[PDB]
């Protein structure tokens, strides 16, 4: 990844802040349980 | 590391001499041909910070541009093409003052004449004190945009010049944009100046060649 | 009795300084009184009555990094505190007219006596006395 | 060199400063390179403008020199003085 | 050209600085509501701050005026002295416009005092100019009452005592002492002292100091004074919040770190972080719209994704699974039907946190009933957030009588994360306390973190040359450095890159020269060294030889 790196280096507020779980990680967590849910 | 500091008959005539005109040849061609697109790509991406820069300027935070490479062109695009037109077409043509620090012939008294004419309705510090008392009652509206290229310039490094610029940022109706190149630039400012400047720092290193600043110092002396 | 036991000609925690500020001054006195010969011998892992000598800015930062409690690095605050000491006149420069810090020919020296720095190290728990 | 106690003040470094100032006024001491009085007003004009090293270095590190040699001290100081025994080395 | 001039002036929908969130899905109305909500709190914050700042200055001028006119009936004509400890050149003093006595303020900068001759002339020049507006030596002082028919009271403002040549100042003070022969003249002296009285007591002659000590007043004007104003501003920050936002332990931790790095100007640095954090929340977080629970009806499925990823909700879902809650309830909330949890979220918005009320209670209780003032509210609030307030209260021995009252129970309310301030990605450090020296070195070394057919191979010379600078010794034989730099260059690829231009004759003209590679390397080398000269990287030995250079910085320090 490059855009996140340059945003972090530039100190821009466009880059997201990692206080919440990432969208990809939470999506994987939801899907791995939904596939075994029904 | 610091340990790398404690752990530390040829002449230049042995190198082939290059004339002044020959020097400008190779530099100009490679400054355009070499690393053309990636630097332009980085520049275009960096334009996305204009709303954040514009937001920060309105709140009263000076913007300091630092990093490797020339920063004259970046400041020109921001203030002229984005900053000045947007303020006028949103507050309802804002004058922009450009100061060159790379020129060693710059004089602070000549600069202050423009400030008095453009802001003061008709011993420099005493006049600045009058302005602060005037703009207290004035509405918090941006009136003049100030850009100071090379705040580490040879005629600008001096303490008297630094004090003059630092007092200007106290008045909220003036927008200040500055750029520096020296590594020890923060040493030039103590608490009394850093508080007045009210900087917000941005690393804007672009590796842009400094053709303009290279004109005021001869390479033949090397 | 207590009136005569002191002259009281004196005009009257003597210097409120930050943690970064305290180590900055401690490192400088080493530069102003220790020979450059001994910089590598003491600090690398490989005169009280004389007037202080000059030193370069690179010598100060290296020693400051060397004794600061992994590296400390030199952010804006470190230089911000360093310039204030010059403004506070605890460190002197080699000029009197048109002060320009970034001019390479200017050197630095310590304007603080031994007795003041003695008490500074006590609040820091840095044992300067063993370096001489 | 005094018998002790069976169950002379050292003046503080601050109070000596006035004592130190008196000796420079009375010309017992003199600065390391004290040129002194100039001969002409134009020459003195440069002196009144130039700032020497001694005007900037701390009060406790200004180098001085002496007008009276210890031998002359021992020739003049009364033998009743307690520090007479310290006139020599 | 215009760039050759020292300075020159250039003349050139309705924009709102905020930008769309949710990849442009954010509505126009919400941004304006976001724009308006930010202004509401931001203006509310500054109204208390500006009142406090103006109150502080009013107190200072009141005290300064009191000292200047605390008329002491000394039998001897002597100076009136005020020592402004920790002051700056920015402060100002205004005098009474009395009838019988003409009051004039005299400023004395170190630039105006190179010698005693200059001091006397300039002081009289300013005195005459002020006297000229009534309707250059001491004879003007003697002639003043006959010239203008009024008594003269002079106040000398030593705007910066430290930089003043004490030898000149010591002589000038004695010069002013001759004014006591006149009966119509009175003099006052104001000293701007930065560090302490100790600097004065060293450089001034001890005979001079006995003049000042006869009539003097000692005053402190530093902004930092027993957390008296820092607590008030920090509490006012909580007050203007009105419980609509919260603080994390990490954020207060960062504030406590930077507060100790400045001694006399914390308030302006404190204001930077609080406002910048307030700015950050509105620009980044979309849930700032729901500060007012009226705006709840604006929810979309995208907002539920943010709600789904709240730490207090991530484990709450697994609590239902592990406590055998019905799977239909879990299925209903995850597949976003009937969205009943939003009412619980509505409650959290309404729920006032007792943290602010208890802390304000404790602060008032400490100030008024325990009479404790030597304390920091930022530390007090941080211990509350960590839940370690009991240890913090143990600092003071008088808390024993009321530890049960002052004890508080922090609770991690659900969805509080969306309304807390924290330092998590360094966005509050990369732009406010940057590693200015470190960033340049990293950019010089790691160029790939900045930049995204010779361009694909060779990095910029400025960064590449820095590698040799780190490897170089303290002093450099530039000819050897030039050769060393030349050996690293891709000669054949560069020469083939030079030849690519078909019509640039001046480039091809040099390409015929076998020494062009040496010339091209030197042109790149000399230009780079000049850039190194500007950046403070290299310093020449031109007094001995231009062919040797010395390093001026090292990596990682």
């Amino acid at each position: 990844r490059y855009d996140e790196i340059i945003f972090r280096k530039l100190g821009s507020m466009l880059q997201t802040t990692n206080i919440l779980v990432t969208d990809d990680q939470y999506n994987i967590w939801k899907k791995r349980i939904e596939m075994d849910l029904a | 590391t610091f340990e790398g500091y404690f752990d530390q008959r040829h002449t230049m005539s042995m190198a082939p001499d290059v004339t002044r005109e020959e020097f400008s040849l190779v530099s100009n061609f490679f400054n355009e041909n070499f690393q053309k697109r990636p630097r332009q790509k980085l520049f275009e991406i960096q334009k996305k910070m204009f709303p954040q820069y514009w937001f920060e300027l309105t709140q009263g935070f000076s913007l300091l541009f630092y990093g490797v490479g020339s920063k004259r062109n970046f400041l020109e695009e921001f203030a002229i093409d984005y900053l000045s037109p947007k303020i006028a077409y949103s507050q309802l043509s804002i004058p922009c003052l450009i100061l060159n620090g790379y020129n060693p012939s710059c004089n602070y008294r000549d600069v202050f004449k423009e400030i008095t004419d453009l802001l003061v309705p008709a011993h420099v510090i005493l006049q600045i004190q009058k302005m602060i008392d005037f703009y207290k009652n004035q509405p918090l509206d941006i009136k003049l945009i100030l850009v100071v290229h090379n705040l580490d310039g040879p005629s600008i490094r001096k303490n008297t010049f630094q004090t003059m610029l630092s007092f200007l940022s106290v008045i909220r109706q003036i927008a200040i944009v500055a750029s520096t190149d020296h590594i020890y630039a923060p040493l030039l400012w103590d608490n009394m100046k850093a508080q007045n400047y009210n900087f917000v720092f941005h690393d804007i290193s672009n590796f842009e060649p400094s053709t303009v600043e290279s004109t005021f110092q001869d390479v033949m002396k090397m | 009795i207590k009136l005569f036991l002191s002259t009281d000609d004196n005009l009257s925690q003597t210097y409120d300084l930050s943690i970064i500020s305290k180590y900055l001054l401690i490192a400088s006195y080493i530069c102003s009184y220790l020979e450059p010969r001994y910089d590598a011998s003491i600090f690398s892992r490989k005169p009280r009555y004389l007037q202080p000598s000059l030193f370069a800015i690179e010598r100060l930062l290296a020693i400051f990094q060397a004794i600061f409690p992994s590296l400390m690095k030199a952010n804006i605050e470190v230089f911000q505190n360093l310039s204030e000491l010059h403004t506070l006149k605890l460190i002197a420069t080699t000029m009197n007219k048109n002060i320009d810090y970034l001019s390479p020919k200017v050197r630095w020296k310590v304007n603080v006596p031994w007795e003041i720095i003695k008490e500074i190290s006590e609040s820091v728990h840095f044992n300067i006395s063993d370096y001489f | 060199r005094i018998p002790t106690v069976a169950p002379i003040k050292l003046w503080l470094k601050k109070d000596v400063k006035n004592v130190w100032e008196n000796l420079v006024q009375l010309d017992f001491f003199t600065e390391k390179s004290a040129v002194g009085l100039r001969d002409n007003a134009t020459a003195a004009f440069y002196a009144s403008n130039y700032q020497f090293q001694g005007t900037m270095i701390p009060f406790d590190l200004r180098s001085y020199q002496m007008q009276i040699i210890l031998q002359e001290l021992r020739r003049i100081i009364p033998k009743s003085n307690m520090y007479y025994s310290w006139t020599q080395l | 050209a215009d760039a050759q001039r020292s300075h020159y002036t250039v003349y050139p929908d309705k924009h709102i600085p905020f930008v769309k969130l949710l990849s442009g899905k954010e509505s126009e109305v919400n941004v304006e509501k976001r724009w308006e909500l930010y202004h509401q709190l931001h203006s509310h914050f500054h109204d208390q701050v500006d009142h406090i700042i103006d109150n502080i200055e009013a107190d200072l001028k009141a005290e300064i005026s009191d000292l200047l006119y605390s008329e002491t009936t000394q039998k001897r004509r002597c100076f009136n002295t005020i020592f402004l400890l920790g002051s700056d050149s920015t402060t100002k003093i205004e005098l009474k416009d009395e009838s019988s006595r003409y009051n004039v303020l005299i400023e004395l900068t170190p630039k105006e005092s190179p010698n005693v001759r200059m001091m006397l002339r300039r002081s009289m020049y300013k005195l005459y100019s002020a006297a000229d507006a009534e309707e250059y030596d001491l004879s003007l002082v003697e002639n003043f009452k006959r010239l203008f028919g009024k008594d003269l009271a002079m106040v000398f403002n030593f705007k910066d005592v430290d930089s003043i040549n004490f030898n000149t100042l010591d002589n000038f003070i004695i010069l002013l002492k001759s004014a006591f022969k006149y009966d119509h003249v009175k003099i006052s002296l104001i000293f701007n002292i930065n560090t302490n009285l100790s600097n004065i007591e060293k450089n001034l002659r001890q005979s001079t100091i006995r003049l000042l000590k006869r009539n003097y007043h000692k005053l402190d004007v530093s902004s930092n004074k027993g957390f008296k104003y820092g607590n008030q501003i920090f509490q006012s920050f909580l007050d203007t919040v009105d419980g609509k936002l919260n603080l994390s332990d990490r954020f207060v931790e960062f504030i406590l770190s930077k507060m100790a790095n400045n001694t006399n100007h914390n308030l302006q640095l404190l204001t930077k972080m609080l406002d910048y954090s307030l700015m950050s929340y509105f620009f980044q977080n979309a849930f700032s719209v729901f500060i007012d629970p009226v705006n709840v009806d604006f929810l979309n499925d995208d907002y539920l994704k943010i709600l789904s990823r709240c730490p207090t909700f991530m484990f709450f879902v697994e609590g239902l699974i592990k406590q055998h809650a019905p799977a239909d309830e879990i299925l209903s909330l995850l597949t976003n039907k009937n969205r009943g949890l939003e009412e619980f979220f509505v409650e959290f918005l309404v729920r006032e946190n007792p943290i602010n009320g208890h802390a304000k209670f404790v602060a008032r209780f400490l100030e008024e009933e325990l009479n404790i003032t030597n304390f920091n509210l930022i530390e007090l609030y941080h211990n509350l957030l960590i839940g370690k307030l009991d240890s913090y209260l143990d600092r003071w021995s008088a808390c024993k009588e009321y530890k049960d009252r002052l004890h508080f129970e922090p609770i991690d309310t659900i969805f509080q994360e969306l309304f807390t301030l924290d330092n998590r990605s360094g966005l509050l450090t990369q732009s406010i306390f940057p590693s200015y020296k470190s960033n340049i070195e990293d950019n010089l070394l790691s160029w790939e973190q900045v930049l995204p057919d010779l361009d694909k191979i060779m990095a910029p010379v400025l960064g590449q040359l820095f590698k040799l600078y780190r490897e170089a010794n303290m002093t450099i034989n530039i000819y050897d450095f030039y050769i060393a730099f030349r050996e690293t260059l891709p000669k054949e690829e560069i020469l083939n890159f030079i030849r690519k231009d078909p019509s640039n004759t001046k480039l091809l003209e040099l390409a015929e020269t076998p020494d062009a590679f040496d010339k091209v390397a030197l042109i790149l080398f000399m230009q780079a060294i000049f850039a190194f000269e500007n950046m403070g990287l290299i310093k020449f030995q031109s007094t001995k030889s231009y062919d040797l250079v010395e390093k001026c910085v090292w990596r990682g320090i």
